[PDB]
């Protein structure tokens, strides 16, 4: 099913 | 948490102080949800503690005391035979001395006006008035019950009526002296009270 | 985990275990239709020990109705509490055997005996490891001490590792039923003193005693009668379903009580007792519950401990108190009745404490005994047998179906040999 | 809005409906008076006492939703779970039990979501088990 | 790099490491989650970002504890599978523990400290706890002791072993799982010290004024000294003494290595209302013959060894005046073949204690190890109850029908005998 | 239960 | 009783 998309690189 | 989770004074604790750092947050980085050290609560109303003639006083008035909660009612004969010793325990530590070292809480399970009255006039310390909706979110809050009435969640009774509890500054529960619990001394640990440690603050 | 299979024999057992599922379920949090309430983590984290999940949410107990009588059954189905049990594990009798050993054993001992041990197996093997095999009957009746004995048989020659009880009630020294007792009992402790691991002796009388004396009932029933020996039935596994300061077994008793391994007959009490003048101004303290479990009053068994000497005492706390007056409270009832005691093994007594009180009560204790007061009724059986052979009557019916001679005099020279074996260690 | 109710005693609080920030929220599928609930509904209130309220930040976070046949029905058994619910007259109630594929035996369930709404985990009671969520992974910025 | 492990088996190890590890959570500020709102690198590893993981294996064959304390609000604290549980319990039977039903799971518990033990390099001792009246504290206990000791032979096995009381008992094969034990127990741990009953249990009659505490209040009277031990290792001290130079001072002869324990002060508010707490009243009340852990009463024995432990603002001025007042006192016997038999020590940390406890807070402690030739008399009462057993062949008949075979209780009981021979001739 | 923490007091 | 405590003794 649809499943939530990880968080992006928090851009260190 | 402290003592329990599912109680009513938790509830509105959180509730209030979540909103109090979401609006400073909304106003303005923090860190959700906030902590228990930075959940402050301001315990006890404005109209629920009274003394002897019945003059209502603020909370503010409790710094520097041993505050404790006393969890009984006029019928049952445990609290009977414990008043007079508890009577003579508030005596004497509290004549004795040159601060006023210890202060006692009273709530109440008399079954209708009268008979919460009854047991005040043989009882000088503070107590709060069974009209108002503060003495059953104490109830539950340090989980006292004569018998299962209120559906509890998931907690046994660690305490029967009577009952006698040192709190902190938060609402905390300091240490239950063991009149009635899993071990049932009577008429004796009320010594146990240590008035450095326990400090409204 | 592990898990007790119960076997449920006799008409008399049939009606006692009944009691049992009535008084575990509903302190466990079982409504008869099987769901459960009581919003309780303790009542659930080990509920598997007597039931089996059925994946519709319900518990079935791990129960064997057996027995030759059809009536015995269909009131345990019309009962309370009558709709637990799988119809599968019943087996049912219609030929009856009628309060005899003999038939009970061999004739219709054999047609049941291949259906009731199929239906073991598949509540045995469906587990993972199973523990011990608990089994309500009475040596007094034809079907519940012949072809519940069989069951006794067959169970250990298939599984001779397991630990296994009975709870079994006794012939009558005083008013007595059922005419061949000694018939029924002695032919039967044969085989409970070589294949089986512990033996718990009930009298109906001495549970007459409890109701008349320590109860001041009027005109009890079976409904109490059963329920104060299954108090104490509860009590004696209650503490492997529930956790505790110091946790106990079956196994753990019985390594610790049984010293010999021919002798395994306990002593089974309970406290605390109360009737409406007994509950009001009484104290619940553990040093008052100290004197009821050493009380002849407070006994479920027949035999009197002051004429006899304890071997190997122990007791099964509930509740909220301190494991230490558990044990000097078992230190001075040792250092006063020392002459009550065995002098040979220090510190007879063993004390277990569970964490789970009886519901609604505070504190409640199961008192288990190996003791030399026992061989009172073993004697009682023991020459009412010898009256009913020095002139041959009543067996002729047990020769009509192949119980002969032989077995019958050995019979009493392994019974003189059991009390000759207990009274040589006093 | 005011469709999901921190409870309280004497008067039940609207929670505030960003309470869920940096929690794992899980949906709670059950029916009062069903068999298997009823032994499911205390130890998944006791992963609830433990896990959250042993450190001062909360990790978990419980979301009721009634499948029962009464409103006083729901009323007893949403003042003994000790998580947030949803009303019983909300529009919430019957819009998650029809987008989740959960029929009115094989409930109950959990399923843990994400903060953008849609399913993240699923796992039943159908049969240690409760112990395979964890409350590290749906962590809401 | 130098860490320690500590070993619970039994129920009663369980219970007394649930109030050590409370009380070691509360004295370092990690958190019952395990994350802390470089001391504690001795206790716990660094599992991630902020986790403080304990380092332990909890045995026990019976699994209603085990499974109790995963249950319990410090589920997440440890690792869940060196909570191994065994299927039923050995049921106080030292044979069963040992043979039968120890097998599947010592594996799993030797192949576990393995994986433990290589997280650091260069590691000291165990923290080995256990009931000896027990069967499954005794056999599955003294079965792991052999296998450490094959295995890993330059450690420092320290045993805590709970010795049964004369007149307490709680069961009645314990003359049989303690006396078979110590055959098995002797030669392979280094460091043992006895805590019976009935000592503890007056100890906290009369100094804490309370007539009932329970299980657990005595365990937390044990957790002090549990954690006073190792706090030298934990936190920094004026003179630091750590586990392995107990081989080096406290043990004179490598056979004798069973030592008595001492905690002072152990009071509560009324006693904390009334007296100052200074290290000459200290000393005096840890030698106080009835503060012993294990009913020991010193006046007919004759001490060779000893190791005090202060803590708090203890200054070396006046420690060295506090032991000069005990080697002058008379009613104190020192060995004639040492001349000083003293060796203090100090940290700078003051004890920590459990909120809602027993005990009041004090600024000063010390707990006290010390080697007496009074300890026969521990062992003379057990002499005396195994063979009043053994005299009608007593209980062996299931010892028998699992592997405890005649003879082996027959050796044990000479060398408990050489035990008892052992501490004359030392005394001489 | 759970326990608080003792106060780490600064710089004693 | 709690007895009052007396003055305490003014001296130079
Ligand atoms: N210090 C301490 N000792 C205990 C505790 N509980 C039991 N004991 C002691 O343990 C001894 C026997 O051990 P058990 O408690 O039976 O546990 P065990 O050694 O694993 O033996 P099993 O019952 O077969 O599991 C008893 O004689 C008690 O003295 C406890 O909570 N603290
Ligand atoms: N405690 C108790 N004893 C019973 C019960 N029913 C019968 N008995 C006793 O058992 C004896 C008769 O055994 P019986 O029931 O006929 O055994 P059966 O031959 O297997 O049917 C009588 O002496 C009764 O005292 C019962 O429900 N409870
Ligand atoms: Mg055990």
């Amino acid at each position: 099913v649809a499943k939530p998309l990880p968080p992006p690189v928090q851009t260190v | 948490s402290q003592p329990v989770f599912a109680s009513p004074l938790n509830v509105e604790k959180r509730r209030l102080n979540e909103e109090r750092a979401l609006m400073q947050a909304q106003k303005a980085n923090i860190q959700l949800p906030p902590n228990y050290g930075d959940m402050d609560l301001i315990l006890f109303p404005e109209g629920s503690l009274k003394n002897s003639n019945n003059t209502v006083i603020p909370q503010s008035h409790l710094k520097g005391k041993s505050v404790a909660l006393y969890f009984a009612d006029g019928a049952d004969p445990k609290c009977a035979s414990l008043l007079p010793f508890l009577l003579n325990y508030y005596r004497t530590m509290n004549e004795g001395g040159a601060n006023q070292k210890i202060e006692i809480i009273f709530v109440s399970l008399d079954r209708d006006r009268e008979a919460f009255e009854s047991h005040r006039a043989h009882m000088p310390w503070l107590s709060i008035d069974l009209e108002n909706p503060l003495t059953e979110i104490l109830k539950r809050h340090f989980r006292v019950m004569k018998e299962y009435e209120v559906p509890t969640y998931g907690y046994g009774s660690r305490t029967g009526v009577p009952s006698v509890i040192v709190i902190g500054s938060d609402g905390r529960e300091a240490q239950f002296l063991p009149i009635c619990s899993g071990l049932e001394e009577g008429d004796r640990a009320l010594l146990r009270w240590d008035w450095r440690n326990t400090k409204f603050a | 985990m592990r898990e007790i299979v119960h076997v449920q024999g006799g008409q008399c057992g049939n009606q006692i275990g009944a009691k049992f599922w009535e008084v575990i379920s509903d302190e466990h949090g079982i409504d008869p239709t099987g769901t459960y309430c009581g919003d309780s983590d303790l009542q659930l984290e080990r509920i598997n020990v007597f039931y089996n999940e059925a994946t519709g949410g319900r518990f079935v107990p791990r129960a064997i109705l057996m027995d030759l009588e059809p009536g015995t059954m269909d009131s345990v189905r019309a009962g309370p509490f009558g709709q637990l049990f799988r119809p599968d594990n019943f087996v049912f009798g219609q030929t009856g055997a009628g309060n005899n050993w003999a038939k009970g054993h061999y004739t219709e001992g054999a047609e049941l005996i291949d259906s009731v041990l199929d239906v073991v197996r598949k509540e045995a093997e469906g587990c993972d490891c199973l523990q011990g095999f608990q089994i309500t009957h009475s040596l007094g009746g034809g079907t519940g001490s012949g072809m519940g004995t069989l069951l006794i048989s067959k169970v250990r020659e298939e599984y001779p590792d397991r630990i296994m009880e009975t709870f079994s009630v006794f012939p009558s020294p005083k008013v007595s039923d059922t005419v061949v007792e000694p018939y029924n009992a002695t032919l039967s402790v044969h085989q409970l003193v070589e294949n089986a691991d512990e033996v718990q002796v009930i009298d109906n009388e001495a549970l007459y005693d409890i109701c008349f004396r320590t109860l001041k009932l009027t005109t009890p029933t079976y409904g109490d009668l059963n329920h104060l020996v299954s108090a104490a039935m509860s009590g004696v596994t209650c503490c492997l379903r529930f956790p505790g300061q110091l946790n106990s077994d079956l196994r753990k008793l019985a390594v610790n009580l049984i010293p010999f391994p021919r002798l395994h007959f306990f002593l089974i009490g309970f406290a605390p007792l109360t009737s409406r003048g007994s509950q009001q101004y009484r104290a619940l303290s553990v040093p008052e519950l100290t004197q009821q479990m050493f009380d002849a009053k407070n006994m479920m068994c027949a035999s009197d401990p002051r004429h006899g000497r304890y071997l190997t005492a122990s007791a099964m706390f509930r509740g909220r108190m301190s494991t230490k007056e558990v044990d000097e409270q078992m230190l001075n009832v040792q250092n006063k009745n020392s002459s009550y005691f065995v002098e040979w093994i220090p510190n007879n007594m063993k004390s277990s404490v569970c964490d789970i009180p009886p519901k609604g009560l505070k504190m409640s204790v199961t008192f288990v005994g190996n003791s030399t007061a026992i061989q009172e009724m073993f004697k009682r059986v023991s020459d009412q047998f010898t009256a009913m052979f020095r002139r041959k009557a009543f067996l002729h019916w047990y020769t009509g179906e192949g119980m002969d001679e032989m077995e019958f005099t050995e019979a009493e020279s392994n019974m003189n040999d059991l009390v000759s074996e207990y009274q040589q260690y006093q | 809005p005011d469709v999901v109710k921190r409870t309280q005693q004497g008067n039940y609080v609207p929670v505030r409906p960003d309470h869920f920030a940096g929690v794992s929220v899980a949906l709670f599928f059950a029916k009062a008076g069903h068999s298997k609930c009823a032994q499911i509904v205390p130890v998944v209130r006791q992963f609830y006492k433990t896990t959250n309220f042993s450190g001062e930040k909360a990790v978990i976070e419980i979301i009721y939703v009634s499948l029962d046949k009464d409103e006083q029905d729901f009323e007893r058994v949403r003042a003994l779970m000790p998580w947030c619910s949803v009303e019983y007259k909300s529009c919430l109630r019957k819009k998650l039990i029809e987008r989740y594929r959960v029929p009115n035996t094989a409930i109950p369930l959990l399923i843990v979501i994400g903060p953008n709404g849609e399913e993240a985990g699923r796992m039943n009671f159908q049969q240690f088990v409760l112990q395979r969520w964890d409350y590290r992974f749906n962590k809401w910025p | 790099m130098r860490e320690v492990i500590s070993i619970h088996v039994g129920q009663a190890g369980i219970q007394i490491g649930n109030a050590c590890w409370e009380l070691f959570c509360l004295e370092h500020g990690i958190q019952p989650d395990g994350q802390m709102p470089d001391a504690f690198n001795t206790f716990f590893s660094e599992t991630g970002a902020g986790k403080h993981v304990p380092r332990c294996v909890f045995l026990d064959l019976e699994p209603t504890v085990v499974d109790e304390v995963r249950t319990g609000t410090y589920r997440h604290l440890f690792h869940p599978e060196q909570l191994i549980s065994g299927k039923e319990d050995a049921a106080n039977n030292f044979a069963r523990g040992h043979y039968t039903i120890g097998k599947e799971i010592v594996d799993l518990s030797l192949d576990r400290i393995r994986k433990l033990a290589d997280n650091c390099t260069g590691l000291q001792g165990f923290l080995m706890f256990n009931a000896v009246g027990g069967g499954t504290g005794s056999g599955l206990g003294c079965l792991l002791l052999e296998r450490l000791s094959v295995d890993y032979g330059k450690k420092s096995k320290l045993n805590f072993c709970s010795w049964p009381s004369p007149q307490v008992s709680t069961a009645v094969v314990e003359p049989y799982n303690s006396v078979l034990s110590t055959h098995s127990l002797l030669e392979h741990t280094d460091v043992a010290v006895m805590l019976d009953n009935e000592a503890i249990y007056d100890i906290c009659r009369r100094n804490l004024d309370i007539e009932r505490p329970t299980y657990t209040n005595l365990n937390r009277l044990i957790a002090q000294v549990i954690s006073s031990l190792t706090a030298s290792l934990r936190f920094d001290g004026a003179l630091n003494v750590d586990v392995t130079e107990f081989q080096t001072n406290l043990v004179p002869y490598p056979r004798i290595h069973f030592m008595l324990s001492s905690y002072a002060p152990i009071i509560s508010a009324e006693k904390a209302y009334h007296e100052q707490l200074s290290v000459a009243e200290i000393t005096n009340s840890a030698f106080e013959p009835a503060s012993m852990m294990a009913k020991c009463d010193p006046r007919h024995g004759k001490y060779m060894a000893c190791c005090l432990m202060y803590r708090g603002d203890v200054v070396p001025k006046d420690v060295n005046a506090a032991v000069a007042t005990i080697k002058t006192k008379r009613t104190i016997q020192f060995v004639d073949w040492c001349p000083t038999g003293f060796k203090c020590g100090i940290n700078y940390q003051p004890p920590t204690v459990v909120p809602g406890g027993d005990l009041a807070k004090v600024m000063r402690a010390v707990c006290m190890i010390s080697n007496s030739t009074a300890i026969a008399e521990v062992f003379s009462r057990m002499d005396h109850k195994f063979d009043l057993m053994y005299a009608k062949r007593a209980f062996v008949h299931w010892y028998v029908g699992e592997g405890m075979e005649e003879g082996e209780f027959s050796e044990a009981r000479e060398d408990l005998a050489a035990l008892e021979k052992d501490y004359e001739e030392v005394g001489i």
